[PDB]
RNA sequence: AAUUAUAUAACUUAUCUAUUUUAAGUUUGAAAUUUC
RNA sequence: AACUAAUCCUAGCCCUAGCCCUACAAAUAUAAUUAUACUAUUAUAUAAAUCAAAACAUUUAUAAAAGUAUUGGAGA
């Protein structure tokens, strides 16, 4: 079957024991000479509609395991 | 600026801004059914800008495929696909997908595919057809356009019939 | 305001400023001063002058009764975090 | 105008001010300190003196070190002092043929060796002479410790021993957990190269970590002005009170 | 690994100076380069049976890459470091 | 806080408010903060700026001397 | 054209890989030198 | 005694000496200088050639011993 879509857009120190790897973190941006920090998750304090994203249906209260044709 | 057009993401059988969306994989088994033998109809002989052969539409069960069409394909016909690897000789509707077992020595088919799950890649333009040199258990000889021979497995899925445009190889 | 989807404006009443205008009635200072007045001398105000008129008093009258404590410095002033007020003196979250 | 101090002393001067001054000393001695890497493809001259044929007369002797290029890879891996030597070769060894650009490649390989202090196998780029060199020194993990860094010719292995180091230095339990015991045994095999925490932290640190861990190191959030002047005038009220 | 000399004699620098290269003093003689060579002899014990050349147990002399390329990297042989092979000749004595 | 800039000037860098963390921000990464290779030559050039600087002024003190004489 | 043509590429042998009982030859030519 | 013109002395520089250096607000790398999310973020292989060899081909610098021993189409 013929490929649709061309190629070209196709797709040590932190090792060490008892220590952490120094990060550019504490610069609050990136460096190539800094090692890429492993970010915690971030909490805004509140809800943005514009970066929300809809709960899946199976968490819903209301998800019934009979289908329901309408 | 130059970005892929070929990125849409669902398969349908209108033109896309035309180009249709082909299927050389002919027997992926549709909605609502297990992966067994299953029939589809043949709605409408249409042309495709993109080839030289006429692509017809065959559409079964919830699914419509745009696909080739073979020498004698017309609107309105039915077209089975199997993979139930026949013990006898399997009936022969041209166009129909069945694996080389199924079909005897001798028919002439097309778009094979050269390895098991490969899909149509060959045998795809006009008058195009790959004639079924032996047969022998699981192992097949089919030959090529270019008439190179080659020899596939059974499991390799082909269409019986020659493509449209039968004069198609004899133009001058 | 902001601008929402659809390129539609959507007043926001909070980011909106509202200009507290003091009440000049009883205000005994105007725009200019005599020149009968003396002049005074400029004595910029420092931390260590702002902290020896409000703070200084307080830990000497407590030095001298004894009830003085590291745990309690926010008892003579100081604020663990500006959190919580209105004005922040760092970062700045109040326009001049 | 002239500089009065050439560009090289430059970096002599950057590193006696500033920062660069208060960075530790062991740390500054493990820079500072240079050591030539055992010869490979070369070898020194064993006499200081030798007679010249021509004219018979004694002469003081130099050596000359082959060139050798050694390429980032092998600070990922533990190559035994062998590297890639690029130059110009002569067709057949005889100067009279035709020059042609070679580039000469030693065996590379890539092989998993156990150390016994971080209990764990680590997959490595390595050579032939690197594993005769483990055997020569015991073991693995004494290899990575034994041998210094310009012979280890590696910053993968000089983060070994920063971990090894660090690891013997501070008796960590990490070491073979839920055997205590087995703990203690690597401790003790390993025991000669048990150093201060502080010297094993900053072994192997490149140049832009170190001066970034200085920098954390020195780096103090500002002092409340509330809280120094109530501890003068406790200090000067205490005065007072003597 | 590769030995190379250079062709051409350097102007000697003297008792504590370092001699200037020059364009032929960049062209060098490969003395030794065991690429062009067949492999050099390696000493490995065999922790498998491989096909003819011994058995398991055995210490063998075989071609570096040609012993380390099938045996090692399947694993049928092992290096032998001064403290595991004390180790082999008492596991061996109590065997 | 101080910054490097791709100048390799080192310059005050004033924080700014932001709804989203650093990491999460892309925008403000693609910001640079880094001096490129090829300011070393740059850097030099500011040094022997700098000393051709101190030498125009005294040359441009020089000619002002020459009006102390020439009045006087 | 004559003369060579260890750029490369191939094959043979090494080489490197598997098993298991680039170098040296040669060939093409990236080219080189001389003449026309 | 005529119109066009002309007249002036420092504006400053140059070479050495000396000397390393460590000299407002607001907005900004997004489209720089756009007060808040988008889109992750990144330079550089011998320096060569020209040139000299009157062309061109290996080749062609970049305290005394001494321009000696040596090297080189033994030639620049």
């Amino acid at each position: 079957a013929y490929e649709w879509g061309v190629r070209s857009t196709r797709k040590r120190v932190y090792e060490i024991p008892g220590l952490e790897p120094i990060t550019y973190e504490g610069k609050k941006h990136f460096v190539p000479w800094l090692a890429r920090p492993i970010f915690p998750p971030w909490e805004r304090g509140w809800n943005d509609p514009r970066f929300h994203r809809a709960a899946p249906i199976h968490e819903q209260t209301l998800y019934k395991e009979e289908p329901c044709y309408i | 600026k130059f970005v892929s057009w070929k990125s849409r993401t669902k398969y349908t059988v209108k033109p896309v801004k035309n180009y249709r969306m082909i299927d050389f994989l002919r027997f992926r088994p549709e909605k609502e059914k297990a992966p067994e033998p299953f029939e589809e109809k043949v709605v409408v002989v249409r042309y495709d800008p993109c080839r030289s052969a006429d692509i017809a539409l065959v559409a079964g069960g919830s699914r419509k495929r745009w696909i080739i069409a073979t020498e004698n394909m017309k609107a309105g016909d039915t077209i089975l696909n199997s993979n139930h690897i026949g013990r006898m000789a399997v009936a022969a509707q041209e166009g129909d997908a069945h694996p080389l077992g199924a079909l005897p020595v001798g028919t002439l088919i097309n778009n094979v595919e050269s390895e098991p799950g490969r899909g149509a890649q060959y045998i795809r333009a006009a008058g195009t057809c790959g004639v079924l040199l032996r047969k022998v258990n699981g192992t097949a000889i089919i030959q090529l356009p270019s008439k190179r021979q080659m020899q596939v497995l059974e499991s390799c899925t082909a269409t019986v019939g020659r493509v449209s445009n039968v004069n198609h190889n004899q133009r001058v | 305001g902001i601008y929402t989807s659809d390129r539609k404006f959507v007043q926001i009443k909070e980011m909106v400023p509202e200009f507290v205008v003091p009440d000049l009635t009883g205000f005994k200072l105007k725009p200019y001063v005599n020149y009968r007045a003396p002049a005074g001398i400029d004595t910029p105000l420092t931390a260590k002058a702002l902290f020896q008129e409000t703070v200084a008093p307080a830990i000497e009258k407590d030095f001298k009764e004894g009830t003085f404590d590291a745990n309690n410095l926010e008892k003579y002033g100081f604020e663990p975090t500006q959190e919580g007020k209105l004005f922040q003196l760092y970062p700045k979250n109040f326009p001049r | 105008p002239l500089h009065r101090y050439p560009v090289h002393l430059w970096q002599k001067l950057r590193l006696r001010q500033g920062i660069c001054a208060r960075l530790p000393a062991h740390f500054l001695r493990s820079l500072e300190e240079e050591r030539t890497p055992t010869p490979v493809h070369y070898k020194p001259h064993g006499t200081k003196f030798k007679i010249n044929p021509k004219n018979g007369q004694r002469e003081r002797v130099e050596d000359v070190p082959i060139p050798v290029h050694y390429p980032p890879e092998s600070q990922q891996g533990l190559w035994g002092g062998e590297g890639l030597i690029l130059g110009y070769r002569y067709a057949n060894n005889d100067k009279l043929s035709k020059r042609v650009k070679k580039v000469w490649k030693p065996q590379l390989f890539t092989r998993e060796l156990y150390s016994e202090i971080l209990d764990k196998k680590f997959t490595v780029t390595v050579t032939m002479r690197t594993l005769d060199l483990i055997d020569e020194a015991y073991g693995f993990d004494f290899y990575i410790l034994k041998t210094p860094k310009e012979d280890l010719g590696s910053k993968f292995g000089m983060d070994l021993k920063r971990g090894m180091l660090l690891r013997l230095a501070r008796q960590d339990p990490h070491l073979h957990p839920e055997n205590p015991e087995r703990r203690a045994a690597i401790y003790d095999k390993y025991r000669s190269f048990v150093i201060p925490e502080a010297e094993a932290e900053w072994v192997g640190l490149t140049l832009e970590e170190a001066l970034e861990k200085q920098r954390l190191l020195e780096e103090k959030d500002p002092v409340p002005l509330f809280k120094v002047y109530v501890e003068e005038l406790v200090q000067r009220l205490q005065e007072q009170v003597l | 690994t590769v030995i190379v000399e250079r062709w051409w004699k350097v102007p000697l620098a003297g008792e504590g100076r370092k001699p200037h290269l020059h364009r032929r003093h960049r062209v060098y003689k490969l003395v030794e380069d065991t690429k062009h060579r067949p492999k050099d002899n390696l000493e490995l014990i065999l922790t498998q049976s491989v096909d003819e050349i011994g058995v398991r147990g055995d210490l063998v002399s075989v071609k570096k890459s040609v012993g380390r390329n099938k045996l090692l990297s399947q694993g049928l042989a092992v290096y032998a470091s001064p403290e595991n092979r004390k180790l082999f000749e008492e596991e061996k004595s109590l065997r | 806080a101080w910054r490097r800039d791709i100048f390799g000037r080192i310059v005050w860098h004033k924080f700014k408010q932001w709804p989203i963390p650093w990491y999460l921000n892309k925008r403000y990464n693609r910001r640079r903060f880094f001096a490129m290779p090829y300011v070393d030559r740059f850097i030099r050039l500011r040094i022997e700026k700098h000393a051709r600087i101190e030498a125009r002024k005294r040359s441009l003190q020089k000619k002002k001397e020459k009006i102390l004489h020439a009045k006087f």
